[PDB]
RNA sequence: CUUGAGUCUCGUAGAGGGGGGUAGAAUUCCAGGUGUAGCGGUGAAAUGCGUAGAGAUCUGGAGGAAUACCGGUGGCGAAGGCGGCCCCCUGGACGAAGACUGACGCUCAGGUGCGAAAGCGUGGGGAGCAAACAGGAUUAGAUACCCUGGUAGUCCACGCCGUAAACGAUGUCGACUUGGAGGUUGUGCCGGCGUGGCUUCCGGAGCUAACGCGUUAAGUCGACCGCCUGGGGAGUACGGCCGCAAGGUUAAAACUCAAAUGAAUUGACGGGGGCCCGCACAAGCGGUGGAGCAUGUGGUUUAAUUCGAUGCAACGCGA
RNA sequence: GCCCGGAUAGCUCAGGGUAGAGCAGGGGAUUGAAAAUCCCCGUGUCCUUGGUUCGAUUCCGAGUCCGGGCACCA
RNA sequence: UGAGCCUUGAUGUGUAGGAUAGGUGGGAGGCUUUGAAGUGUGGACGCCAGUCUGCAUGGAGCCGACCUUGAAAUACCACC
């Protein structure tokens, strides 16, 4: 805000895997404050990820979060009435938000029967640069190597 | 401003050197400055002004 | 088509455009390239960075020469007057010469009158 | 009679004026070589130019206008004004020592002369710029601001015109009255010491409604001239004089209002400047506006549909 | 009547081993807006038919239509 | 500087495949110290994969039918 004096908010880890990514992936997959619905949905997931990958749940999820993470962004900036688009770069916890984030708006968007199978889908297709969430991030790297010139 | 490069310096240098050139010989100062026109009482008005201010 | 191994590079720049022209010594042209023909329209034609690609493009139309040796004439206030030579410079030619050659009236005509925006 | 006023001897500085010549940079046009798909313009575009070869680049030629740097609240002139270099003609200012005339002085109604720019007549000239005009935009409209073109004019010779915020909004001449910091240009004595002319900034007494002026007075006095008498009507009508014309100069009345005005003070506002704060924006999450129902209100209906709140700060409000 | 060239997307259109470039229109990043950008999307016997050839939008014949120069014009 | 006209030398990897092999063909012998496999090196062309090409060193081998193709190997040769 004004101040910059703001903290961060630490975060409980996995039960049975220890890592915090996985939990902010279940506090951004949490809707309603309903977390072990989201947990059962999460661990569901991971394991038919892994069981149709081979690898394991954690390595396999690392993978297909790779494909997605954005590294350069489009903010607007007014100068004279109209709107340049200045390409700006991204921090690797803003990168890692909006790949979690655009993986889940993905899953939420699909035809399947269980929403533990659409997150299953939608994350090997990641893992194997097939979803739709690879698609925006190619429509964020080519809207952002547009307007190149505009970056001072 | 003619830059003649000298026996192996770096081309940062010698751009640098050009660009020093240009600066102090008034070159984009006396083209933006005679874009338009403006009219003598303009001319002795800003003239004025710049001094009192100075002082 | 025809060697001559050194040449010079005539950079025009103004407020909405830059050219890129590169001749002989004689002032005979071989290739030119121009920031509004390398797809930037608009705004976007008239910043560094499409004067250097245009600086590039018109290094590489003049490939068929073996050009080693290059002069620079600059004239303009534009944006695009140092762009340019950077982005020729790293083409693989030598700067061994630039100069401004700007035209300034000894004054000289009158110029057009003021815009009131 | 010599102190005011003027003449003479030597010198200094200067865009002071009239005439003629010449130089360099640049824009425009003309012819030719290279070379190929754009150029130009804007907030964004479009009109416009270009494959009949543009824009870019190089060579040669024609023509007109103005003189970058020096350049400076620097200089010259009564004012308007005056800026490359060179020659011819010519006006004034100041400085040092001496000589000469002997009040020959100051101001000035009527009169006469000069007087930016625009404008008018005749004859040339025309690169650049640019009223009028045409087209493209923006806009609710755009007879404008912005873009592309573009004719009088701007330039020269002669002749009219006689007006400007022609302003220091401060008539000319003379005498007297604490200081400080500079600029420019002469001169005497030994970098220091003085002494004249013009000029910029601050400030004391004094003056002023205040702002401010302050030895270059808006301080204290003397001489002469011009001008003012509430705001509109109106610097207008009629008459005279001047002009080719546009118009200039002198200059009222009826009627109407109780004010019009100057300087400064406290706030408020600014599509003025500086510094800050708030789920105020930016980053996110969930909603309302669509559907069904609950409830309040407006409106319409009724014998009555009781009364009040009814921009944010009334409408699941008094209840 | 003859000769000369053409028939390809919704439009304009180049092209013996393929169907191609731009805009039109639709949605969304997108902002109050045309901008302006990004993303895709289709948009096809290459006029019809027949004929060679390992198959022809391509070469060949006959037809439908457009344009040009001619000829008949008693 | 245009148009036709001969002669030469190149030029032509849909997909097979050692092979940037067009229609056609008498037809597996030419080539070879008339210095030849393979070379350093000059150079051309090129859907840049590969075709063409002088000299030098070097010294005398490549080689036709062979399996994939619609076809064989510019082994000479001729028709476009
Ligand atoms: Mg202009
Ligand atoms: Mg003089
Ligand atoms: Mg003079
Ligand atoms: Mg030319
Ligand atoms: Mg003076
Ligand atoms: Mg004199
Ligand atoms: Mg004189
Ligand atoms: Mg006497
Ligand atoms: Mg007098
Ligand atoms: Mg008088
Ligand atoms: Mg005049
Ligand atoms: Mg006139
Ligand atoms: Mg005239
Ligand atoms: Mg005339
Ligand atoms: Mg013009
Ligand atoms: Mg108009
Ligand atoms: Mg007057
Ligand atoms: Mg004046
Ligand atoms: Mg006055
Ligand atoms: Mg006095
Ligand atoms: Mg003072
Ligand atoms: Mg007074
Ligand atoms: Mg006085
Ligand atoms: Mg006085
Ligand atoms: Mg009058
Ligand atoms: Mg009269
Ligand atoms: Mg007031
Ligand atoms: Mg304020
Ligand atoms: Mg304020
Ligand atoms: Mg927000
Ligand atoms: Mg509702
Ligand atoms: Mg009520
Ligand atoms: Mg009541
Ligand atoms: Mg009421
Ligand atoms: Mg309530």
């Amino acid at each position: 805000p004004r101040r910059r004096v703001i903290g961060q908010r630490k975060i409980l880890p996995d039960p049975k895997f220890g890592s915090e990514l996985l939990a902010k992936f279940v506090n951004i997959l949490m809707v309603d404050g309903k977390k072990s619905t989201a947990e059962s949905i999460v661990y569901s997931a991971l394991e038919t990820l892994a069981q149709r990958s081979g690898k394991s749940e954690l390595e396999a999820f690392e993978v297909a979060l790779e494909n997605v993470r954005p590294t350069v962004e489009v903010k607007s900036r007014r100068v004279g009435g109209s709107t340049y688009q200045v390409p700006v770069e991204v921090r690797p916890v803003r990168r890692n938000a909006l790949a979690m984030r655009w993986i889940v708006e993905a899953a939420r968007k699909r035809g399947d029967k269980s929403m533990a199978l659409r997150l299953a889908n939608e994350l090997s297709d990641a893992a194997e640069n097939k979803g739709t969430a690879v698609k925006k991030r190619e429509d964020v790297h080519r809207m952002a190597e547009a307007n190149k010139a505009f970056a001072h | 401003p003619v830059i003649k490069v000298r026996e192996n310096e770096p081309f940062d240098v010698a751009l640098r050197r050009f660009k020093r050139s240009c600066e102090k010989a008034g070159v984009l100062a006396e083209v933006r400055r005679r874009e338009f026109y403006e009219k003598p009482t303009t001319e002795r008005k800003r003239a004025k002004a710049s001094a009192v201010k100075r002082h | 088509r025809k060697q001559v191994s050194d040449g010079v590079a005539h950079i025009h720049a103004s407020f909405n455009n830059t050219i890129v022209t590169i001749t002989d010594r004689q002032g005979n042209a071989l290739g030119w390239a121009t920031a509004g023909g390398s797809g930037f329209r608009g705004s976007r034609k008239s910043t560094p960075f499409a004067a250097q690609v245009a600086a590039e493009r018109c290094a590489d139309a003049v490939k068929e020469y073996g050009i080693k040796n290059l002069e620079v004439m600059v004239k303009g206030p534009g944006p695009g007057r140092e762009s340019t030579i950077r982005a020729l410079n790293a083409a693989g030619f030598r700067i061994t010469n630039i100069t401004d050659v700007t035209p300034i009236p000894h004054x000289g005509c009158r110029p057009p009158k003021k815009r009131r925006v």
